[PDB]
């Protein structure tokens, strides 16, 4: 089969940036390498076919050229919403075979966090579980830490976060905090709160309540 | 208007079969192949095989023995079987259309079924409202607990909600089962005149639960 | 990277 390589691995442009990916074909391939774009939960999208043919409907910063084993596509001037990963799939040879993808991730200025904090719902609790949720929402760069402190004694390894990819339209990101805890714990204790550090900050940022309120 | 529509995501046991229908329009099946991608974590994308217009197929050589594709020309849909799924196979599966009757230019995707290969049970999950409490603008969610296998999906209002909303990545608990949540920020004048309600849907174990969040 | 079937993308 042949092995398709595609560099970099990552990406990390400016909007208005041109930008390159790389596809390196293990032999001679012609001309035959067809380019794919694939959005957050999307499925792929054809981008180029034969190394330089356009597709209709994908606009016309979208351009690839190359032949043989070197082969390139090309954003004239990235935008937010080309955010996404790149495939490179090349059919001179059975089977068709596709590179392992480039990460187009976008640079954008300093965004600092809007920090909520959630207390469980009177619904969850009768299910003998509590879930205390923060919000860290619309911020860039994507490091933060979440500090969790329930009656001032620091929480650790009862809490998960997950972090959104980067919106196509301001290129934040967005992160959820989950502290799980169990209802007698919950009922034993009052004060719960999330500290929140990240560049965009002078100093941490503490949401918390009372429980009760 | 080519479109593919794919059967909905479900689980397969370790060494049992998978089975996925893809059902076409805009164009017949007998004027084009269908092809078969996967995307795994331990292969990225992988083309797996096709049904030509006259019905003959290709299978690429690692599935020569475990992949069948057939079809009904009539009724335009085209039908996926992989026996003996192993936890590697857990991925991604689509059914592709190229550009012409020949070629191998995928221009037109279906919308992707994601295949769980586990022994465990299929579970629905329950939603639990994050109720709103900064400057005129109020967070408010949806706790999408205990769930399996993945996917779930999650929109606002039927759809009408869109701006502002962030469904994070589903995690991985200790119990083998899934969570997520799903936030949406609004005017706080809002709260009194606007219902929101989260619609979450887990196919896999047919839950269908619409949530209305308010403040507590 | 690590394609993610979650998101549909890949996760580094
Ligand atoms: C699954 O495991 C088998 C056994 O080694 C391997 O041959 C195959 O390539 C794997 N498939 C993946 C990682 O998608």
């Amino acid at each position: 089969d042949i092995l398709l390589t595609q560099s970099p691995v990552i990406l990390s442009v400016s909007p208005g940036e041109r930008v390159s990916f790389s596809c390196r074909a293990s032999q001679s391939i012609g001309t035959n390498i067809h380019w794919y774009q694939q959005r957050t939960n999307g499925s792929p999208r054809l981008l180029i076919k034969y190394a330089s043919e356009s597709i209709s409907g994908i606009p016309s910063r979208f351009s690839g050229s190359g032949s043989g084993t070197d082969f390139t596509l090309s954003i004239n001037s990235v935008e937010s919403e080309d955010i996404a990963d790149y495939y490179c799939q090349q059919n001179n040879n059975w089977p068709t075979t596709f590179g392992a993808g480039t990460k187009l991730e976008l640079k954008r200025t300093v965004a600092a966090p809007s920090v909520f904090i959630f207390p469980p719902s009177d619904e969850q609790l009768k299910s003998g579980t509590a879930s205390v949720v923060c919000l860290l929402n619309n911020f860039y760069p994507r490091e933060a830490k979440v500090q969790w402190k329930v009656d001032n004694a620091l929480q650790s390894g009862n809490s998960q976060e997950s972090v959104t990819e980067q919106d196509s339209k301001d290129s934040t990101y967005s992160l959820s905090s989950t502290l799980t805890l169990s209802k007698a714990d919950y009922e034993k204790h009052k004060v719960y709160a999330c500290e929140v550090t990240h560049q965009g900050l002078s100093s941490p940022v503490t949401k918390s309540f009372n429980r009760g309120a | 208007q080519v479109q593919l529509k794919q059967s909905g995501p479900g689980l397969v046991q370790p060494s049992q079969s998978l089975s996925i229908t893809c059902t076409v329009s805009g164009f017949s099946l007998t004027n084009y192949g269908v092809h078969w991608v996967r995307q795994s974590p331990g292969k990225g994308l992988e083309w797996l095989g096709v049904i030509w217009s006259g019905g003959n197929t290709d299978y690429n050589t690692p599935f020569t023995s475990r992949l069948s594709i057939n079809k009904d020309n009539s009724k335009s849909q085209v039908f996926f079987k992989m026996n003996s799924l192993q936890s590697n196979d857990t991925a991604i599966y689509y059914c592709a259309r190229a550009l012409t009757y020949y070629d191998y230019e995928f221009a037109y995707w279906g919308q992707g079924t994601l295949v769980t290969v586990s022994a465990a049970s299929t579970k629905g999950p329950s939603v639990f409202p994050l109720a709103p409490s900064s400057g005129g603008t109020a967070a408010l969610g949806c706790l999408v607990k205990d769930y399996f296998p993945e996917p779930v999906t999650v929109s606002w209002n039927s759809g009408a909600l869109t701006s502002g909303v962030h469904t994070f990545p589903a995690v991985l608990q200790s119990s083998g089962l899934y969570s997520l949540s799903s936030v949406v920020t609004v005017p706080s004048s809002s709260l009194g005149t606007q219902t929101y309600i989260c619609n979450v849907n887990h196919k896999p174990s047919n839950t269908k639960v619409d949530k209305r969040v308010e403040p507590k | 990277c690590q394609f993610d079937y979650s998101t549909r993308r890949l996760k580094c």
